[PDB]
C-alpha cells in the first residue's frame, strides 16, 4: 500500500493526505 | 510539491508534516 508505495517506488505529498484523519 | 523516496521513520516524519493535527494512520503490510 502507501508504505511500501513510498519506500519501493515514490509517492507525492498528495497521495499521503489520503491517511490523515 | 515534488514526489519522494521515503522509506522507514523517514515516511512518519512525511506523514506528520502532512497531517499535523488532523492525526495519521500507519498502516504498513504484514
Ligand atoms: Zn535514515
Amino acid at each position: 500500500g502507501i508504505v511500501e508505495q513510498c519506500c519501493t517506488s515514490i509517492c507525492s505529498l498528495y497521495q499521503l493526505e489520503n491517511y490523515c484523519n | 510539491f515534488v514526489n519522494q523516496h521515503l522509506c522507514g521513520s523517514h515516511l512518519v516524519e512525511a506523514l506528520y508534516l502532512v497531517c499535523g493535527e488532523r492525526g495519521f494512520f500507519y498502516t504498513p503490510k504484514a
